[PDB]
């Protein structure tokens, strides 16, 4: 991965997180579960959405009755023709075939600078108040109950509310 | 006390290339390629397609009498024939212009035919009843139904001029025919006059055709020809007919306006009451995508054929469960 | 103490689209579209093009007497003529390959009308007078300024030959016509021969022309047609006319260097003395840019055409103030 | 952001600085002020500039007459030159417009990196002897002048200068 | 006490173009963009061009004397016209739809000549020795190979039918003539009959020839004129000719199977032993990369011309040594 | 650099390395030299044959006789036939171009990546074993052998192993 995230440093996906895209796994003293970071997601969502709907739109045509008839002495309009259809269809096929191969990459790339986007902004919060693992887990150096894992997910977290 | 960030897995087997890697798994994707379509011959512009069964589209103008029995509507927004379309011209001889006149009938939005020449009052003094076993119906000699066959009443082909003035407020489509015996013997015995002529004008056009007599193989057991012509006449114009003999005259005519940018289709697949915006000839496809390997082939506002087997584009991510 | 890293924002509400977001706003852009046009047709290449205002093209070869007072320069880029583009051939008839000259002449270099065959000198023996309702100047009877009607001398017509060597070392292009009577009784009393033939030839131009005598509409009310035709006469060759009747004589002529790629352009819009490298039916446009969404038909060094309405390329950043 | 910077860590951008694209906000005893990165700048700039000049001159063309008259027994060849003329229609059109939201999505992807490779150049050298506030400043442990702030915009800061 | 990362370098100095920079100096990159050739005409997919040496494809066909080979070669990929190929149709007129016969005849996988109309068993009642000094072989008047010329036996030009069935198995391509004379004189000299005509006619093709008289300029000291015909004839079927007069007789044709989608290449360049799939007036070309600018005009499977004088892609790093 | 590292916070690149494209450089009591990291540069190399058959082989070639011959009566149909291939060449020559400018810039954005991607798995890895001098560069707080320095360069490498 370009972003070096998915596939990187964190390993493999979560399949127990099934309402979003991007999110966290928290595990305290009152229990662990899945939860899906909604900003993060929401906004990938718009994007791709908009990507997939650029590359369907932007594509308008006229209506065209494809199909030309020549008799036997017209053999070299007949000829010009099939150039002309041939040459379309190399020109189309090649930048069809491209274009999905170029925004397959980007999209992937896509996914994984939100992943570590959102990484590092939770790393930024946490300080030295967490210790990192590497596999994108913190490890709290001070308890952290709901609400304290939630204010974590809202991106409201106290830092100088932990010296312990 | 942990917290992790990580992303989202599932059971999702689909696969997308990218430029770096072949077959990578994800998530969630999309198609941008349609590869299906409805196996029918739809309306295109909420109109249905002509049909012309058993014949191509010069057996249905002329009116070769396989053609009898064919339903054609007043608008059409395009022209199927089918791998049975075998009656056209039944009598050997070249049609002029064909490929241009298909293509200009492609679509017509008021399309009637009428009487141009009235074969009651019309030729008194020629023979109209003439036919061959070259244009047979049921295993019987008949002639073309929109055309007739002018030949000598008794021993004389006077010579005949008639005059059609286009009062229908739309293009005239008129249709005509030239004989062409194999012997100077035959033309005596059809026209009499060995010297025999056709003319046709117009405020447009203009031509003279004079019979060629020639030995030739035999084409359905004749080494006669019969030439095939046509000309759109402009409404307020007038056309008209001057012979000596080998005119096959006009009887019937149609009277429409053109549309333009359609063409003809050559499908077996089923005509139906569907509505499409691209027709192919294998059936109708959705328009939504920008690309489809359905036909090469299409009419309608369409996405682009590729040679592609596969277009996936990836919406979500690699999918690492 | 503080040291901060931070980038610009300013006043600008230039907005672009991106592919995973639309409408966004950025400092700085720059347009790839050419969407605007001075409303004006201008010099290609240095030089003006051939204006034919009330004329089209047949009507300003052929010396319609309607064309007297369109201007012809020894050269053009290209060829404007506009919606009031009427005065053609006014005697009714074809004119062959008509669509081809235009082309040709499209863009000419070095172009001069001369005298090919002079009235005075020409034809000693036949009557050079000849003109008709059809070609009218200033509500009396007139006929082509380029051409010469012949015909019959007393009671004679006799059979004419003529000549002409190109030594003009450039092409020579040459028009002439062949006139058809509706009655015999016509072709008497015009050329006084019923069996009366135009015969032209050079080194690649053969054929021989009849009369053909036939009741036809009336066009301008004529029954009457004359049909025209051209060829390009090569440096160094020679033409030659022979008629007993009928021939519509070359009395003016053009030697010319035809360029190439040009074209013709319909358009209403006041020619000037501007310079573009791109021209438009609407205006001239600025050819910098990739592309245009100006019209899709245009003669010149061009922008691409296409449909969009807007593309714009961001420059500087995402403006956040 | 790909990159994650503009709009992003680093929440909005300065009207106040109007000499550059990137820079720098200092606070001291002396004075506040703007100063814009004169070789990260330059560097984006002539990177964008060549962008839209290969954009624009890449476009080699032939003088070309596009239209073309035929009469009413030619109707398939004006037809062809129709398809002809829409195909190419429908390829500029579409290629053009992909082009344009694709690269404007690139550029902006370039300002987001380009804040954050100074951002980052700047962290590395200052390294322990200042504080990482967030929003992309720092706090000195030590105290720094106009002089000192200059070595900094430079990129010739000297740490071992500076123990406190 | 130390480790380092780091990057490859080398003494590499290929550079590339990207779209932030140009002349980026790189580790490692490739060519996309065929911009060399071999200087050579080859074999295209395994099998030699048509080599005309000093004649044309008309005067190949027709047999004109200077055209004597040691034979058409059994078939050919393409064909080879070079600066030499001068000798055509010694007899000025008009090869009609010539440039359709050479497409269509540009790549055959057999082709014979054979005698079709025996010149000894075949014309009776015709005389078939005329030559011409435009037609001279050795400085001797002579005519085409593989046509005749009849004229009147006698004081008599009887009406003459000759017909040809085709058992070939194949297409055979038949060519003939029609002689214009430039008076009534040199026709009643020749054909006595002024009311000639030619017929010819199969289950396919149908037309019929007058000679068109007319005063013309000498081409090769000669005011006469003579045009040049050619039909397919399938299978299976016959081609009967009648003439009364100015009939240039087909004395051999050719029997042969077309390919398809091939096309003629004009070039001095030698023909060698050398095999390509893309041949090129220059030279053969690699058909591996995507792009070529060696020329634009090209037969084969072959890279899309492009204007590019340079495409490299970096495939390696930024080389920094 | 899009990343940073290539001509970025790592100012140049190694002649000394020549069997891969991304490596380390160590020097111990034992000796000093150069070796390459294998995963990475193969994986590169693979990515990069893959963009390049990509390009080449996606397109699509026909058996095609582009030229035609016309009469001087058929000029029209002559430059219909022109405005196909030429329009052919403006196409294929623009997109070609546009495809190598761009590619390009995402090849080398590629291994700028794939260095920076690198360099922080080292990191991650040392954590406060070592000191992070810059230009690439990691001084160990302990004594780091040749079987270390490997374990290292294998992703092995043993933190609670060393202290001091
Ligand atoms: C006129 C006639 O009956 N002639 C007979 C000979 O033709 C016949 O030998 C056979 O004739 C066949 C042609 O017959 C038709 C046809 O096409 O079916 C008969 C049609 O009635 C006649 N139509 C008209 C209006 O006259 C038609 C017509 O003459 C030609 O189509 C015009 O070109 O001919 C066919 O050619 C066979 O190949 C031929 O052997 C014998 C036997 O009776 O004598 C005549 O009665
Ligand atoms: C085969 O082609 C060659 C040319 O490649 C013909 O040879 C000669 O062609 C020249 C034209 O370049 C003819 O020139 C003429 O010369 C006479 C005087 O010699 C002059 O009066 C004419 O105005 C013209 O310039 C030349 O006649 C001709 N040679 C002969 C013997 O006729 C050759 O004729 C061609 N042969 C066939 C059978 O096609
Ligand atoms: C063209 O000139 C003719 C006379 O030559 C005249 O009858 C006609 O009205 C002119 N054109 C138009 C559109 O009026
Ligand atoms: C086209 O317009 C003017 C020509 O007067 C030129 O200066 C300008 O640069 C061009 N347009 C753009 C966007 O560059
Ligand atoms: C084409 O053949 C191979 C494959 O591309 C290549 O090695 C060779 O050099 C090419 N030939 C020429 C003459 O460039």
């Amino acid at each position: 991965g370009l972003f070096g995230a998915i596939a990187g440093f964190i390993e493999g996906g979560w399949t127990g997180m099934i309402d979003g895209w991007y999110g966290y796994h928290h595990q305290n003293e009152q229990g662990s579960g899945y939860a899906a970071d909604q900003k993060s997601t929401q906004n990938a969502i718009d994007g791709i959405t908009n990507k997939v709907n650029s590359v369907i739109e932007k594509m308008n045509t006229q209506f065209t009755a494809v199909g030309k008839e020549f008799n036997n002495l017209e053999r070299r309009i007949e000829n010009l023709n099939k150039k002309v259809d041939d040459g379309f269809l190399d020109i189309w096929t090649y930048n069809a075939e491209l274009l999905v191969l170029l925004e397959n990459e980007r999209t992937l790339d896509f996914h994984d600078s939100n992943v570590r986007n959102l990484y590092e902004k939770v790393k930024s919060q946490l300080k030295n108040n967490a210790k990192e693992i590497g596999n994108g887990c913190f490890e709290f150096y001070h308890k952290c109950d709901d609400a304290c894992m939630e204010s974590v997910r809202n991106g409201t977290y106290d830092y100088p509310k932990y010296s312990e | 006390d942990t917290i992790c960030i990580g992303y989202h897995a599932n059971n999702s087997t689909d696969t997308v290339d990218t430029v770096l890697e072949k077959n990578v798994t994800v998530t969630h994707s999309v198609n941008l390629l349609e590869d299906s379509h409805n196996g029918k011959l739809c309306k295109l512009k909420g109109i249905a397609p002509l049909q012309l069964g058993k014949c191509n589209i010069a057996g249905w103008l002329l009116g070769n009498p396989e053609c009898d029995l064919l339903l054609t509507a007043s608008s059409w927004s395009y022209i199927v024939e089918t791998s049975n379309s075998e009656n056209g011209t039944c009598y050997p001889g070249d049609f002029i212009d064909y490929e241009e006149l298909r293509e200009q009938l492609s679509s017509v939005s008021s399309f009637e035919k009428f009487e141009i020449f009235p074969k009651t009052s019309s030729w008194p003094n020629h023979e109209t009843t003439g036919v061959t076993a070259a244009c047979s119906y049921a295993g019987a000699s008949s002639f073309y139904r929109n055309l007739l066959w002018l030949t000598k009443k008794g021993s004389s082909y006077p010579k005949l001029s008639k005059s059609y003035v286009n009062n229908k407020g739309k293009e005239v489509l008129v249709l005509w025919g030239v004989h062409h015996p194999p012997t100077g013997t035959e033309q005596q015995s059809l026209y009499q006059n060995a010297d025999a002529y056709v003319s046709v004008g117009s405020s447009k056009y203009n031509r003279r055709f004079t019979p060629e007599i020639a030995a030739r193989p035999k084409v359905r057991g004749l080494a006669s020809r019969m030439n095939y012509y046509w000309t759109l006449l402009e409404p307020g114009d007038t056309i008209t007919f001057e012979a000596t003999g080998n005119l096959i005259a006009p009887w019937y005519a149609f009277a429409l306006n053109r549309g333009s940018g359609s063409g003809i289709i050559t499908s077996d697949a089923p005509v139906h009451d569907c509505n499409t915006k691209c027709q192919t000839p294998h059936g109708a496809i959705n328009s939504s995508l920008p690309f489809q390997n359905i036909h090469p082939v299409t009419i309608g506002e369409c996405p682009k054929y590729v040679r592609s087997t596969k277009l996936r584009m990836a919406t979500g991510l690699r999918n690492i469960p």
